[PDB]
């Protein structure tokens, strides 16, 4: 991906979350937790929901056409719409095969991209408080229980309550 | 400082291969198919209006073959037209054949309008035994054969039928080949016959044509059949020296043309799908199919390719 977190710094994904795209894997002094991030899970969705969206529906109404099975040759008129038939179905082909790489190129940053905003945002609430590690994960200067973790993750973590005390951390 | 948060992803254990700008084989972890390979064994009666020609084809439908009287009033969407069609009536040939049966086809309706042609002291409704109807000697019930006089009379013909109606007209009408010059007098009178039918904008005329042919259906005879469209306020005349196989009267054109034509054996079901390929109806929501290309309907679009993965997540990255 463009990005380079999904198989980038990130080095795998999970299989033990499984009620959201994205998501939060912490350690503190009471233990270990995995829990899924709604916002960055919904906008992956939505976006490649759309995509469906857009895709199926198409709207080919055809009724009479032309003959394009034949028992005999019978020269230039059937070849001509053997020809024409020939030819409209390779450009549709074309147009198929195209369509879906494009697609499937965008898909994937796209998420990639999810990934990035997801760890961005996580790095912007953390302020001076924690040092990114490089494989998607932060350490984090100060002690933090429980509450402390889901405050980083609903949003409500307030970085100058334990700045002082992470400041002091990581430079003695 | 020393608590630890991280980052990441989902992911299952064995995703799908899908194909990128880059890639042939990428692995994601949802993936949807966007070729439908899968058909219905049957045609879908709704919501299309289904007729089914059953033992006619489309065109010994129109000349009112012996099997096709159920064809009568017959309104289509997709008029269905079986491979295992036989002809029941007297041999023939349509020198512009799939032009006619396309006309019919798109036309999308057997709504027959009789006419009464006072014909002059020829005999009228002359039958056959290669066109028998319950065992009895008949013909194509939309024509009408026409021969000479007991006493040898078959005099020149000139009748006009004037269109003031609101519509199109069809007029089917056809033309005797007998194989013997003998077989013309005893027929016809005159040798040799001809036929001019005209309009106000054109004009055709055909030379009947005498030789030996093959046997068909226990006959060396042959009708050949074309076909004249009047507009409102145009007319048509029919001239005659011998031969004519003559229209009983003529058939509705739509104004608005929309209906067509499936060639199959498949039988037709009680689903519902507005989709109809040779091979039978379709039931999807995908955009493409390699089911087959004749396809008639609100149908995928035909593409060669028999699968195309649409990425529906993540790249795959397992444990
Ligand atoms: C007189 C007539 O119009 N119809 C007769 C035909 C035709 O004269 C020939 O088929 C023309 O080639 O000959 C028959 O033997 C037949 O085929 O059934 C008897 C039939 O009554
Ligand atoms: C019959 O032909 C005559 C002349 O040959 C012509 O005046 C007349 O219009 C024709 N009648 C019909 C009904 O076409
Ligand atoms: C359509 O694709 C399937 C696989 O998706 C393949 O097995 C089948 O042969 C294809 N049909 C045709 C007519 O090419």
């Amino acid at each position: 991906g463009l990005f380079g977190a999904i198989a980038g710094f990130i080095e795998n994904g999970w299989q033990g979350l499984i009620d959201g795209w994205y998501g939060f894997r912490h350690q503190n002094a009471e233990g270990t937790g995995t829990a899924a991030d709604l916002k960055s899970t919904q906008a992956a969705i939505d976006q490649i929901n759309g995509k469906l969206n857009r895709l199926i529906e198409k709207t080919n109404d055809k009724y009479h056409q032309i003959e394009k099975e034949f028992e005999q040759v019978e020269g230039r008129i059937q070849d001509l719409e053997k020809y024409v038939e020939d030819t409209k179905i390779d450009l549709w082909s074309y147009n198929a095969e195209l369509l879906v790489a494009l697609e499937n190129q965008h898909t994937i940053d796209v998420t990639d991209s999810e990934m990035n905003k997801l760890f961005e945002r996580v790095r912007r609430q953390l302020r001076e408080n924690a040092e990114d590690k490089g494989n998607g994960c932060f350490e984090i200067f100060h002690k933090c229980d429980n509450n402390c973790i889901e405050s980083i993750r609903n949003g409500t973590y307030d970085h100058d309550i334990y700045r002082d005390e992470a400041i002091n951390n990581r430079f003695q | 400082g020393n608590p630890v948060i991280c980052m990441g992803h989902h992911a299952v254990a064995n995703g799908t291969m899908v194909k990128t700008l880059a890639d042939d084989q990428v692995e994601v972890v949802t993936a949807q198919e966007l070729v439908e390979s899968q058909n219905l064994p049957e045609l879908c009666p709704s919501p299309l209006r289904l007729v089914d020609g059953q033992t006619c084809d489309i065109i010994n439908g129109a000349l009112g073959s012996p099997g096709c009287d159920h064809l009568n009033g017959a309104e289509w969407d997709v008029f269905i037209e079986r491979p295992n069609a036989v002809d029941t009536c007297y041999p023939f040939d349509v020198p512009e054949y799939q032009s006619l049966r396309s006309i019919l086809a798109n036309n999308g309706k057997f709504e027959f309008i009789a006419e009464e042609f006072q014909w002059n002291t020829v005999k009228q409704n002359g039958k056959s035994g290669a066109c028998k109807r319950a065992n009895v000697n008949d013909f194509f019930n939309r024509l009408n054969w026409l021969v000479k006089s007991d006493g040898n009379a078959y005099p020149l013909q000139n009748l006009t039928k004037i269109n003031n109606g609101d519509y199109a007209r069809l007029y089917i009408w056809g033309v005797h080949h007998p194989s013997t010059d003998t077989e013309q007098t005893n027929l016809y009178k005159n040798n040799p016959g001809g036929v001019t039918v005209s309009t106000k904008t054109s004009q055709t005329s055909v030379v009947p044509n005498i030789g030996s042919r093959p046997l068909v259906r226990g006959l060396s005879g042959r009708v050949s059949f074309y076909w004249t469209i009047v507009e409102p306020g145009d007319l048509i005349v029919f001239n005659t020296i011998g031969n004519l196989i003559a229209p009983r009267g003529h058939y509705k054109l739509n104004n608005q043309k929309k209906s067509t034509i499936l060639n199959t054996a498949i039988p037709i079901g009680s689903c519902v799908s507005k989709c109809h390929t040779d091979k039978g109806s379709l039931s999807t929501t995908k955009p493409f199919q390699n089911i087959s290309r004749i396809a008639v309907g609100d149908c995928p679009r035909y593409v060669k390719q028999g699968s195309l993965k649409l990425a529906t997540g993540m790249r795959n990255i397992p444990e």
